[PDB]
RNA sequence: GACAUUGUGAAGAGUCAGACUCU
RNA sequence: ACCGGGGGCAUUCGUAUCAUUACGCGAGAGGUGAAAUUCGUGGACCGUAGUGAGACGCCCAACAGCGAAAGCAUUUGCCAAGAAUGUCUUCAUUAAUCAAGAACGAAAGUCAGAGGUUCGAAGGCGAUUAGAUACCGCCCUAGUUCUGACCGUAAACGAUGCCAUCUCGCGAUUCGGAGGGUGCCCUGCCGAGGAGCAUCCGGAAACGAAAGUCUUUCGGUUCCGGGGGUAGUAUGGUUGCAAAG
């Protein structure tokens, strides 16, 4: 619970990266 | 079950046979017919019309465990086979 | 050559009802417009002639099946429960 | 470091092995790795036995038992000491300890 | 005080077990359109094979369902049959393979029983080795053998000789005696027994019975 | 106007000289050339139309009988059908699961067929086109297209008017209101998405 | 009020003991079971929730209804241990023990005693988590 | 809801003194 | 009289949970470290007997078995498949590993249709706390179950690729065989597994009968690493309904 969360922020992140490129 | 195919396919490898309803009528009629294999999905009135045959020519019927497509492939053929009659067992001991 | 990529029969509607459902109607279309194994005659000669109504083009049987399938699932368990019935 | 050589758990030749929920905590563990306790004992306590019998209705009854399998996930297990840490060599020692 | 309605009742055991005795219970007292007798009738009491025939085999226990009432006397008949969790515990073992087995078995009579068996593999006499498990293949055999022989004992006779075998579960020992050929079997009971179906209410054989 | 297909069946006149055609909707699997044993002895077989007191539990019928002697009622539209639940021989009576889910008890002696309504998964295909759904309901009778109440003028419903396209009231209306006013969600017991089983 | 007793013969009432973690009940019913004698629980007994399932709550019910099953005539008592069961702990609470010798000490006979806590043959989900009661 | 259409029998309770009332 | 929780489809049974019916009881029940939210005289909780739903197959159950792995456990019926063992049966190099390519692949998740018992993300309350968007308790929605499709990822672990061969001792264990004695026992019995403790050599060590037979290096073959982050991120490509791979 300390990478698996680093992993869930990145994801967060790439989500809004996608939303905002669209 | 698994036996009768086997003796079919050494009866077609080696005997002498007829395959569909006409062929089978006349052999019935002119008594050459050893055995009359039947599928299972032939018509009602086809089957009785054998068998009625069958009763007067004194010759044993098999209903095969098989719609005339797997009757077809059991004798090696890429056709649908309804009925049939060996007439020589050849190297095989389908009759008994 | 295949014409299409994935839109298959449903092509006929062009750009229209949305993805999705031309998605689902793709399905039934294809189970609707092909042909079955009569169970009679043993021929792949069963078409759809109306909604539940099944022709064969061979043995001129007419049978009351599904409505864009020849067969239900729900009808093949039913006469599985029959059958064995009967047996049993 | 690996502590153990069978890694806490006693699954040879199994891929997968189904769970158990502790008795006290209710968590999930493996059956092979949850401790497990047979315990036989009597009905009444040592202290009632013959409270009872004075009381029986009967001239000879015999006191029943309570037969109770009892799986412990090692947190549990470890807090109401049905185990406890041992030594690095005591820890390959295998055999249960004496009762 | 609300105990002063209630009418005091004995519980009368059919005639398959030695004391006919079995308790006394109890119900409010007829009023208006509820009858102390109607209320009854449909009981069920739970009692052991100690206090009906005083034999050795406590952990076995009947139930008897209350099915007429003449005076102050409730006449029951068999209902279930099941053993001891006590005894059920006790007989599960580790290192030894469990059989269990169930049949539905008609009776002469009408009616239908549901019958649990359990038995379990025995250890020789000069064995070492620990464990007492054997093939699965000869569990399957050992299980069908077992029905087969329930099937065997209950046919042919009716519901008062059926109790009467399980009383001292005679077919239990058959059981052990017979089935011990794949394997010796150990500790085989009739774990329960349930009726499934069951016949109208003959007032005149449960006289009989009585 | 239906999604099942009917069955004529001939019977023969057991007083007259004459046979007799039924219109009946067909069962999945019957076929043309098919016989149907209709009667308290026939057996069970697809298409048999029988006393529901002589089928196991869990049998499926169609076309039930809701009174003995109406002549099927029960279970017609296309992949439909009913269960057989429970029996009860003292007072002759069955009790059947509805293709709603309700359970409903009848006579031992009325009539069903057994299996389930040919056609079944018609209502899978989207009706993708309104023309569809036009030729549909030419078929059936006059209630396509469907207005919203809150188009229209308050002089022709009560959801009718206002400067912005709102009810205005709840839509839940009262099981006794007036023939005018029924109009809407009638006698709700509850509303909004379904969460859970119901 | 109660039977007949033939000069010394045991009337025999049934006790079922539910001895939870968190309450204890003693429940007196006829051989049957269909009808209550006497029921008296841990709370009824104790003030505080804390000590519902004490084994001093459980000895004052079972001395109360020791007193009331003398009163009525019952002298012999079938007992019937039970626990939470099903899902939950397989083993009686502590209110069980104390029950039992207390209905030893009133005076009623003691007849034959069975565990009839509720096993599953396999049961419906535990309630905590897949990572149990972390506290 | 009441009255009338509305008839023929049982069981329970309550009123009375064989009737009424209810379920 | 093969062996096996290997797979699939039907089917039987089991208590338990919940709901509910009938009867009795009489004021608490539930829950906690302590409480409260909550349920309860409309008579709950508790008893005895039923009824219905869905889920799950306790105990037996193991350093036991099967499967390529993921995984697999109530009875019975049917279908196809398979290991080891036995073989003075047959073919005769047909083999090992494998870019690209393909099947399967826990749980969660997505789509559609049935089910909705239990538990239960999210949500809402009662607690605890300085706060408590948590741990604890109560009520629960998606989900958890089945059918038909998607995704293709797990500490998918033995953190050890596969094939062949050599190097030690002991006694146990599953299956089959051989020889004796009476299902069990015996044969320092033979193979095939799955392990354990006496262990050459190896290793930074922990430790490993392989992680040994390697500066005395060299049996064949596939994949992968090159100080720590940036970062499995940006961009491009590709698959996917999406999540994402």
């Amino acid at each position: 619970m300390r990478e698996k969360w680093r992993k869930k922020r990145m994801r967060r992140l790439k989500r809004k990266r996608r939303a905002a490129k669209k | 079950a698994e036996n009768i195919n086997s003796r079919l396919s050494m009866v077609m490898k080696t005997g002498q046979y007829v395959l569909g309803y006409k062929q089978t009528l006349k052999s019935l009629l002119n008594g050459k017919a050893k055995l009359v294999i039947i599928a299972n999905n032939t018509p009602p009135l086809r089957k009785s019309e054998i068998e009625y045959y069958a009763m007067l020519a004194k010759t044993g019927v098999h209903h095969y465990n098989g719609n005339n497509i797997e009757l077809g492939t059991a004798c090696g053929r890429l056709f649908r086979v309804c009925t049939l009659a060996v007439t020589d067992a050849g190297d095989s001991d389908i009759i008994l | 050559a295949k014409r299409t990529k994935k839109v298959g029969i449903v092509g006929k509607y062009g750009t229209r009802y949305g993805a999705s459902l031309r998605k689902m109607a793709k399905k039934l279309e294809v189970a609707q417009h092909s042909r079955y194994t009569c169970s009679f005659c043993g021929k792949e000669a069963m078409k759809r002639k109306a909604t539940g109504i099944w022709n064969c083009a061979k043995c001129h049987k007419v049978v009351a099946g599904g409505a864009y399938v020849y067969g239900t699932v729900t009808a093949a368990t039913v006469r599985s429960t029959i059958r064995r019935l009967r047996d049993l | 470091t690996f502590k153990r050589r069978n890694h806490g758990r006693n699954k040879k030749n199994r891929g997968h092995v189904a769970f158990i929920r502790c008795t006290n905590c209710g968590r999930c563990c493996p059956k092979d790795k949850a401790i497990k306790k047979f315990v036989v004992r009597n009905i009444v306590e040592a202290a009632a036995v013959r409270d009872i019998g004075d009381a029986s209705a009967y001239t000879q009854y015999a006191l029943p038992k309570l037969y109770h399998k009892l799986h412990y996930c090692i947190a549990c297990a470890i807090h109401s000491k049905v185990v406890r840490n041992r030594s690095r060599e005591a820890r390959r020692d295998r055999n249960p300890p004496p009762r | 005080d609300p105990f002063s309605r209630k009418e005091w009742y004995d519980i009368k055991a059919p005639n398959m077990f030695n004391t006919r005795q079995v308790g006394k219970t109890l119900i409010n007292r007829t009023q208006g359109t509820k009858i102390a007798s109607e209320g009854l009738k449909g009981r069920v009491f739970e009692v052991s094979l100690g206090d009906l025939n005083n034999s050795e085999a406590d952990f076995r226990k009947f139930k008897l369902i209350a099915e007429d009432v003449q005076g102050k006397n409730v006449l029951t008949n068999f209902h279930a049959m099941s053993m001891t969790h006590d005894k059920l515990c006790s007989i599960v073992k580790k290192w030894h393979t469990l059989i269990e087995a169930n049949t539905a078995v008609k009776t002469t009579d009408g009616y239908t029983l549901r019958v649990f068996v359990i038995a379990f593999t025995k250890k020789s006499v000069n064995q070492v080795k620990k464990t007492s498990y054997t093939k699965t293949s000869k569990i399957r055999k050992i299980r069908s053998e077992m029905i087969g022989c329930i099937e065997k004992e209950v046919t042919g006779c009716d519901l008062k000789e059926v109790v009467s075998k399980l009383i001292p579960d005679s077919i239990g020992k058959d059981i052990e005696k017979t089935c011990s050929k794949l394997y010796p079997l150990q500790e085989v009971y009739i774990r329960k027994v349930k009726i499934i179906k069951r016949p109208k209410v003959d007032l005149g054989r449960l006289h009989d019975l009585h | 106007g239906r999604g099942a297909p009917l069955a004529i069946i001939a019977f023969r006149d057991p007083y007259k000289y004459k046979t007799v055609k039924t219109t009946v909707v067909a069962a999945e699997g019957m076929h043309t050339g098919q016989f149907i044993h209709c009667g308290a002895k026939a057996q069970i077989q697809i298409g048999n139309i029988v006393p529901v007191g002589t089928l196991p539990e869990g049998t499926t019928i169609c076309n039930v009988e809701n009174k003995s002697g109406d002549r099927g009622v029960i279970a017609r539209a296309s992949g439909n059908y009913a269960t057989v639940i429970a029996h009860n021989p003292d007072t002759k009576k069955t009790r059947i699961r509805l293709p709603s889910g309700a359970k409903k008890v009848v006579q031992s002696v009325n009539r069903a067929m057994i299996g389930l309504v040919a056609g079944g998964g018609r209502t899978d295909k989207p009706l993708l086109k309104a023309g569809r759904s036009y030729h549909k309901y030419k078929a059936k009778r006059n209630s396509w297209p469907r207005v919203r109440g809150v188009a229209m003028n308050p002089v022709e419903h009560p959801h009718g008017g206002g400067n912005h396209q709102h009810i205005g009231h709840p839509s839940t209306v009262r099981r006794d209101a007036s023939a005018g006013k029924k109009v809407g969600l009638i006698a709700a017991r509850r509303t909004g998405r379904i969460r859970g089983g119901k | 009020l109660g039977p007949q007793a033939k000069e010394g013969e045991l009337i025999f009432g049934v006790a079922h003991i539910f001895a939870s973690f968190n309450d204890t009940f003693v429940h007196i019913t006829d051989i049957s079971g269909r009808e209550t004698i006497v029921r008296v629980t841990g709370g009824m007994k104790v003030k505080a929730d804390r000590d519902e399932s004490s084994p001093y709550a459980a000895m004052l019910a079972a001395q109360d209804v020791a007193d009331r099953c003398k009163q009525l005539g019952i002298n012999a008592l079938h007992i019937k241990l039970r626990a939470t069961g099903g899902t939950r702990t397989k083993t009686p609470g502590p209110g069980a023990q104390s029950a039992l010798r207390a209905l030893a000490r009133a005076g009623m006979k003691i007849g034959r005693i069975e565990d009839v806590t509720p096993i599953p043959s396999d049961c419906t989900r535990r309630k905590g988590g897949r990572r149990g009661r972390r506290l």
